[PDB]
């Protein structure tokens, strides 16, 4: 009747809706259902450890063959080789203990989850009832553990984060003393302050126990003062410690691929290139068209080889296939990117907290340095202004030197890769942070600063003009949702200013910087986008910057090497399949195409019920429904994001091939 | 003396004086390297002085 | 209530549109064709002056380039140039294409001459100093009065048969240019160029019978007479285009037939000096001066310095090169001027909805979709018919590239290996085959698919059932949107809708550039050794080895891509331009707003409190319209701009089925 319907597409509009993906908002939980969560998915995250572990069985000890090498375990091996619990050994005798030492702290994890997951779920219920003797603490004021929770944190529980700061300290003190206990009897590993072997982290385990607990003391007496996110330390200190936590991702990544380059780390993934991997979905033991089982011999359709009966995984080296690095470059991009994204969403929900607070007027009611500083209208203008002069000046200047030495490589215009910027090395003074520093090097530095300034433009956007912008405030306009996707093709448009969408941008934007580390950590020569290639003058690098490696190949013919191991694998192929499938489908939903998908929708929801009397009978009634431009937006940006981060782990899985033997000039 | 040591050392604790948003550029310029702080660091401190 | 509607008009002054159909005559049109035809002979004459080899004085001449390259074979077909591998003959057919282009550029100049002064409006004889009546003159004297009898065409519905009888002239023109000056005497044997200039006489009997029974019984289709700057070159727009489609297939088919074969088929048989390609590399302490080789000698002894590698027509196939280009290039101009036809008649569809005369037209073309329940109906069965076909198509590819990667324990014996053309459709492929199938299902799906916009144009050009129900009315043409309302009114316009139907087209056109590559679209993995993808010849029973799969395609032919400086650099430069249109089709143009204007701040801060005086520029956002226009063309170029590099790098298409591995 024209209004039936308007009460459908009158149901995804995004004004204030519960929006499924916000069930667990912080702004309907509490301090102790966070804890809760927390808790269980501690236990989930226990039970996929032991899973993972699970996965690294290769014999079985009761007897059978194992299991085939994969991801989720080849990432965390050289850590359990280091930890003694896997072994790098070419028997099955000392290899049926690593499968019993695994299966034995699987099933460890399995029981610790458990137990971690029913005390989350007891938090999350309000329900801290001890079954045994039929008291209930309380999570207000509740001692610790008993006399240690007195000696200590003499009752009176702490009642505000800043006062529960210190107490968790002493919590992750006691973490740290038990790993070191746990180290010492379990594992061997005495703790020796020998920073060479695994007994250092013993003992620094016990270092940082002491220092944790001592901070701790003191957090708990004298408790310090961010003030403000007391108050809405659901999303407020949430944010603030997301994005720590993601500085910190992106900290440990690089201490990640600086320390297991090292020769005290040579054990465990050095070591990984003198072993064989059988992964799941690698090309298997192809045969012919008429194979009739009959085990032992094969008769008709003679496979590929003798060996490796019917449909076995075939064999790859750990030398050709870089597995080492290839590891490597698995968790420390992992963790980079995990770092980049809690960045990003923390600057993201800090500025969903402070747009609530600037819509109440708490805004101008905070005192913390914190927003005291941006609450000027002009120092935001400022600051956005100068990230943006020198994102501006760093992109500008590392593209124009890129596209310069693409340029001498091809010698369009008759150049020469002669007046390239090969000489362009970082100083020696910053030399000693590469091996072979060269131009590539001082081009991933620029490159690095200029995605992250690119990023940084719109985090700031987020932090700043959360609720109104200058041009906003010039305008009479101001932004109240977060969430909002436009005001309409008002002043020529108002696409994407809210800070979700800023996030997204931010997103998009980081993505280059991002996948630039990529590019890096397999040694894809960044400095230039056709490198290697047999055009005029790209393999010519090698001798006219005298490199001591020899790189993949440029930004664009990487997507030429390297990826002659994706397609060579079922597995990769269909990886690359998807994740370009997922990636381009997000046009659908970026692109300014919204009300087309829903005035066809209508039309498809009309031919349908037409279709269903025409041909079929009865009712029609369901109607097809469209995702807003903040569904729209919310969806592309996980399509997006999602497919080009399902390829980029085909470039780092694929393998490394980055040999250290730099080809000769093509003269 | 305590302020040029400052500079050299902490470039952004020496420039505390100027505005909110000046003492990020400073520290980002001293985050790139360590030069281009310290030069901001003395920039603006001999412009409020010559 | 007229001005109500000169009051509700978006600005219709923007730099794309000085030249618009509603600010010119029946005269500057006239004009501006004929300068645009003159400019054309002006680039003719150029690319003739590029297809000289030896100069006739005696010189090397131009290195083969793409654009002369394209029309060698029809130069070569009229006896202007020649496949001969001799310099005397090379002097002859320089001296020919240079005569050639300075005959063009004599007739440029005249045309050109004749556009500038129609397009003024002042027809006066420069020497007898009489005029000439736009509206009512004799064509060329005696002529003019034994047909159209002193009289001239006041409409254009009374134009066409002077047009038809134009044509006509042009045809028996073409026809004494040929006998005269080409030789090929007109004779019906259709193996020759003779036939051309037969039927070019043919032609210019029917088209000039064919005119005078227009000139007597003019056509009645009414509409496009009144507003006929829109209407009128809409319809004759998207009719080009199909005629524009029609001839690339036209081509395809005709350029490997054995009659084609002296005129492309020996282009396989001649080396090639492309712009841009592989020269003879030099070391780096290379000195030239007199003695050439004193230090640092270049790759190969001979082509002394840089010169340009020469470039085999055997394994780079450049007759099936040639062809595909010419064909792709008339079937990809065909399908954007339908697209480009049917948006112009949905904006004077949506003209004529606004003022109130949609209701007052009589033709069956308005009143057969005028009922907004036969246009449900219509574009309905359209997204029915591209669900179903597309659905169907895709299952296909994606389950024959399952089988292929042997993924769910799949194997290449349970694919569609077997699903070839019925044999009464066998007869238009070769080799029919999984490949020919998929093709014509995939055309049929991306024509449906760009058709389901070209559909909305043409009936949702002022509103929809949707926006009926709503209280809403179009009334732009070239709108974004309505804002944040509904959940979202982005991209319904007829403008919108077009750059919707391109985009979709590109996927049905990248078909037609992977097919006359023979780059088996029937899957997306082919001749990869992962699993199965080289095992299609043998299963399949296939007469070629195609390229590659669908992903596959890009590994494959891109060895020569970037083997070549040239092809590398418009390469990066088509990615470049593709990707940057993402910078305005995202729902973006706000958060560009907000950060122009922090631009500009930024700038006159920079500017006034370190520099000095005001910095009163301000950076410019492109509309959202702006925004969406840029971004597909920037969008279109960066996808066509290397299906260029799919087309112009070799054929690579070998007729040796690849037997299986076993
Ligand atoms: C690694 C250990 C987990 C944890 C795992 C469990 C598990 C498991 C259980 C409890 C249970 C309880 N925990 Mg506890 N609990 C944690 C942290 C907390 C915190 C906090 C940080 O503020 C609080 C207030 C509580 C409070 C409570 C009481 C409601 C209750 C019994 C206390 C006890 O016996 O002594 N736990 C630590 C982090 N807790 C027990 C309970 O609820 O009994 C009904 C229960 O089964
Ligand atoms: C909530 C308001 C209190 C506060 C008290 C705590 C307490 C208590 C803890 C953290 C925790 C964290 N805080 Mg905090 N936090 C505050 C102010 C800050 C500031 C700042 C002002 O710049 C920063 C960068 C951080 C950052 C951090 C991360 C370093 C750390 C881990 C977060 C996570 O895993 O979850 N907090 C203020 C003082 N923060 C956790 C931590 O690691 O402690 C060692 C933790 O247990
Ligand atoms: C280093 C660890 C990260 C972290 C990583 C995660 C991850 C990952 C998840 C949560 C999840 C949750 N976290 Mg946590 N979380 C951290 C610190 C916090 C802080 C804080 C400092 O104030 C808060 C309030 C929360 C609150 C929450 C709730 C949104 C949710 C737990 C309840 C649930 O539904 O299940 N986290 C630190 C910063 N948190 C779960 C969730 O649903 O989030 C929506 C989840 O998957
Ligand atoms: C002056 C000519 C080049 C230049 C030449 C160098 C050189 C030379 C070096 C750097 C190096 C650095 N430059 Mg630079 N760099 C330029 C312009 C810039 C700009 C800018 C806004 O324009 C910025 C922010 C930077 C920033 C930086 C960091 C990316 C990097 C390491 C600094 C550090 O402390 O750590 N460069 C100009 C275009 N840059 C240092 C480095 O380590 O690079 C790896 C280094 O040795
Ligand atoms: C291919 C030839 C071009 C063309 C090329 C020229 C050129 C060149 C000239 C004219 C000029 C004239 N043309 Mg004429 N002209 C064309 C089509 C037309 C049409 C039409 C389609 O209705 C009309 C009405 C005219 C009419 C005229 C008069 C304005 C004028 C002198 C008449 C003449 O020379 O005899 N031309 C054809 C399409 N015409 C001449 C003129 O205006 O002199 C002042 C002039 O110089
Ligand atoms: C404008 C109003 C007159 C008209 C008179 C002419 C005249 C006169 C001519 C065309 C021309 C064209 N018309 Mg018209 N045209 C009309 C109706 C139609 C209809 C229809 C009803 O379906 C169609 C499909 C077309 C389509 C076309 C193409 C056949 C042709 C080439 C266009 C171009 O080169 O410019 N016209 C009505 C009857 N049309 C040109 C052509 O080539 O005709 C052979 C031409 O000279
Ligand atoms: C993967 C590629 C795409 C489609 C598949 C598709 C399908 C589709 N689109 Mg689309 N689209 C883009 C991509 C795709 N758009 C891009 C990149 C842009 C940005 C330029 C874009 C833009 C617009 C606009 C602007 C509009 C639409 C529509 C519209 C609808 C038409 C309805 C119809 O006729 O049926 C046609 C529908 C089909 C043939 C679907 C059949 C399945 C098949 C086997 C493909 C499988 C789908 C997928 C690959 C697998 C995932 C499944 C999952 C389980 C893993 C229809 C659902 C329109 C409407 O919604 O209404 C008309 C509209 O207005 N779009
Ligand atoms: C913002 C301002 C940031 C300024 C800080 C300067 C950036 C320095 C980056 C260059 C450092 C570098 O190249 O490391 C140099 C080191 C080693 O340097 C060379 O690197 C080579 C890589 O091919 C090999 O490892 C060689 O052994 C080694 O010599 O590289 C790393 O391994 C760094 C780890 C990956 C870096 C991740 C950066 C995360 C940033 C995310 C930003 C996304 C947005
Ligand atoms: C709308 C409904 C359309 C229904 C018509 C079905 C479409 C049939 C197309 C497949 C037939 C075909 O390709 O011919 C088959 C012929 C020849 O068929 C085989 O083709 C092989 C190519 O690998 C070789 O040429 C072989 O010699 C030949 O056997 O192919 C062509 O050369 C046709 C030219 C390309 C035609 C593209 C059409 C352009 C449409 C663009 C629209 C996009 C939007
Ligand atoms: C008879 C008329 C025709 C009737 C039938 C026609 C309709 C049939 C269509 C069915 C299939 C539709 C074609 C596809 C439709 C299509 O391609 O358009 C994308 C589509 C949005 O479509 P709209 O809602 O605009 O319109 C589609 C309409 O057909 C009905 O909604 O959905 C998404 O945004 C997908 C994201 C869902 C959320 C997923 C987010 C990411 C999750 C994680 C996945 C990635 C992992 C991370 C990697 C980065
Ligand atoms: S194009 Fe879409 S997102 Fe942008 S202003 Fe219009 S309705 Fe809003
Ligand atoms: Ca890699
Ligand atoms: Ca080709």
């Amino acid at each position: 009747d024209a209004a039936k319907m308007r009460r459908f597409l009158f149901q995804r509009t995004e004004t204030r809706s519960t929006k499924w993906y916000q069930i667990f908002d912080t702004e309907k939980l509490d301090d102790e259902q966070v804890v809760g969560g927390h808790l269980a998915l501690l236990g989930v995250l226990g039970f996929i450890m032991g899973i993972y572990y699970i996965s690294g069985i290769q014999v079985f000890p009761w007897g059978a063959p194992g299991f085939h090498d994969n991801w989720f375990y080849l990432t965390i091996k050289p850590r359990m080789v280091s930890l003694g619990i896997d072994t790098y050994s070419t028997k099955t005798a000392d290899l049926e203990a690593a499968g019993a030492r695994l299966l034995g702290w699987a099933a460890f994890h399995f029981l610790v989850g458990s137990v971690l997951i029913f005390g989350g779920w007891r938090h999350w219920t309000h329900n801290l009832t001890n079954p045994f003797t039929g008291r209930c603490g309380n999570f207000r004021d509740f001692r610790f553990l008993g006399k240690f929770g007195d000696v200590v944190f003499n009752g009176t529980s702490a009642k505000s984060y800043k006062e529960a700061l210190g107490p968790h300290a002493v919590y992750m003190s006691l973490l740290f003393l038990g790993w070191g206990i746990v180290m010492w009897a379990i594992l061997g590993f005495a703790p020796i302050p020998d920073f060479q072997t695994i007994n250092s982290e013993t003992f620094m385990s016990f270092v940082f126990a002491v220092i944790f607990f001592a901070l701790g003391i003191y957090w708990w007496n004298n408790p310090p003062n961010a003030a403000i996110h007391l108050n809405d330390d659901m999303k407020a200190a949430f944010s603030v410690h997301l994005t720590a936590i993601g500085y910190i991702n992106i900290a440990l990544g690089c201490i990640a691929f600086v320390a297991f380059q090292q020769p005290s780390f040579a054990p465990y993934y050095k070591e990984l290139d003198k072993l064989v991997f059988y992964l799941y979905g690698e090309p298997f033991n192809r045969v012919s068209f008429n194979f009739v089982e009959q085990g032992g011999k094969v008769i008709s359709g003679a496979k590929e080889f003798a060996d490796f009966p019917a449909y076995a995984i075939l064999p790859k080296s750990g030398e050709a296939f870089g597995m080492a690095r290839v590891v490597t470059n698995l968790i420390v991009f992992n963790h980079i990117i995990c770092g980049v994204l809690y960045v990003f969403a923390g600057v993201y929900h800090g500025g969903q907290y402070l747009l609530k607070i600037q819509l109440n007027g708490m805004y101008n009611q905070i005192k913390s340095i914190w927003i005291t500083k941006g609450r000027d209208q002009e120092v935001q203008v400022k600051i956005l202004g100068t990230v943006m002069a020198l994102c501006f000046a760093t992109m500008l200047s590392v593209y124009a030197v890129i596209v310069w030495n693409t340029i001498c490589e091809l010698n369009i215009f008759g150049t020469n890769i002669t007046m390239s910027f090969y000489w362009l090395k970082p100083l020696p003074i910053f030399q000693w942070m590469f091996a072979d520093p060269s131009i590539n090097d001082w081009v991933m530095a620029h490159v690095i600063t200029a995605g992250s300034l690119f990023s940084l433009i719109a985090l700031v956007r987020i932090a700043f003009f959360a609720h109104t912008s200058p041009l906003w405030d010039d305008l009479g306009l101001k932004k109240n949702s977060y969430s909002f996707p436009c005001l309409g093709p008002v002043y020529g448009g108002t696409c994407g200013v809210s800070i979700q969408d800023q996030l997204w941008f931010a997103m998009l934007w980081g993505i280059k910087g991002l996948s630039a580390v990529c590019w890096y950590i397999d040694g894809a020569w960044i400095a230039s986008m056709m490198y290697g290639v047999p055009a005029a003058d790209a393999k010519a690098w090698d001798s006219i910057a005298h490199l001591h490696h020899h790189y993949t190949s440029g930004i664009f013919y990487y997507f030429w090497t390297e990826t002659v191991t994706i397609f060579s694998s079922s597995h990769l192929s269909t990886i690359l399949m998807i994740g370009h499938l997922v990636w381009f489908i997000s046009f659908a939903v970026w692109f300014e195409d919204r009300g087309s998908r829903l005035e066809g929708a209508d039309i498809q929801t009309r031919t349908i019920r037409w279709l269903g009397k025409k041909f079929l009978n009865r009712d029609v009634n369901f109607r097809f429904p469209v995702l807003t431009i903040s569904d729209s937006k919310l969806a592309g940006t996980f399509l997006y994001f999602g497919g080009t981060f399902m390829l980029v782990f085909l470039f780092l899985a694929n393998g490394f091939y980055q040999t250290n033997s730099p080809l000769p000039p093509p003269v | 003396i305590r302020r040029l040591i400052l500079a050299f050392i902490l470039p952004p604790a020496a420039v505390m004086n100027k505005e909110a948003g000046t003492i990020m550029l400073t520290g980002i310029l001293t985050l790139w390297g360590w030069i281009p702080g310290v030069v901001a660091a003395l920039i603006m401190i001999s412009k409020e002085q010559s």
